[PDB]
């Protein structure tokens, strides 16, 4: 079998401010 | 840098590999390019072709994989996708 | 936005058709995962399986295409590299 | 035939300062 | 006596993906 | 690497020499039009002509061959089909 | 889909029948065993008892036959090996 | 009078990489 799959990065959020 | 597991469908044992083959190529190379290079000829090595290595902070991604072959997880800062289609 | 090709395998042709699908899925979708998701179920519509697409800023990688079915490249800031492994 | 590709990414250089 | 066989190959199917 | 027999008519010896004669085949030979040259030659041999051998992976056949004289199984992998047609 | 002549031993013509046979069998049948069946059963029809059919892509052979009644061709990409053993 | 004859397919080979 095969599979497909997404990957997105959770790009660390910019500090509160 | 503790790892989190974002994404499996791989050995439990392979996952370790993976994760091992990592830390290690954060030690030696400092540029993505060369990290992903470094585990991608690793599982090559390891098990058979064909492996590819994605490394950065910034990327997602659409791809398709061996069944049981797949794992993707930062190594804290750095996301590290390897998946083979072979 | 215009595109930079940084390195290219790939009919000449089929280059455009991904540049092409490249700015339209940027339109449609913010996510990178989209937008990488859209041109790699493109491409194995217009052409065969099986191709991976990676979308982002900061990334980079270590890869196996098939011969003339690879191509990178930026779309003003974001980067695009599209294989097929097949 | 089939060949292997390294691909970093440039990115872009943070602004003089 | 003779008789006549097909035979046909199982080519193992492709892993899904 | 054990044998599955998937249709024989053929002694019950008989088979088994044969699954032998294919094991010893596959270690000397790599190329599938030796190994079955092997075997082929074997049997004329042992047991007379006029018998013809097929290996691969990827085929299927349409055959007649003489009563008790006909079987085909994989030894793992790779298919074997022999017969005589006298 | 073009037919090569990879190996004869056949009436020029006969050659050309089964070429034929064979071009039919593909518009027929999908599975490579029907389509011998198809190419067998016609030419103990047209030419007399006893023929035998391979198809597949990936096979060798190592088999007997009358003079003048052997022939072995692609058409396209997909291997055609028929020959008498009467 | 009888021959006898090999036959090997040449399984296309993998597109270069």
């Amino acid at each position: 079998l095969v599979y497909t799959k997404q990957t997105q990065t959770t790009p660390p959020k910019e500090t509160l401010v | 840098r503790k790892a989190v597991i974002k994404n499996a469908d791989m050995s439990e044992e392979m996952q370790q590999d993976a994760v091992d083959c990592a830390t290690q190529a954060l030690e030696k190379y400092n540029i993505e390019k060369d990290i992903a290079a470094y585990i991608k000829k690793e599982f090559d090595k390891k098990y058979n072709p064909t492996w590819h290595c994605i490394v950065g902070r910034n990327f997602g991604s659409y791809v398709t994989h061996e069944t049981r072959h797949f794992i993707y997880f930062y190594l804290g800062q750095v996301a590290i996708l390897l998946f083979k289609s072979g």
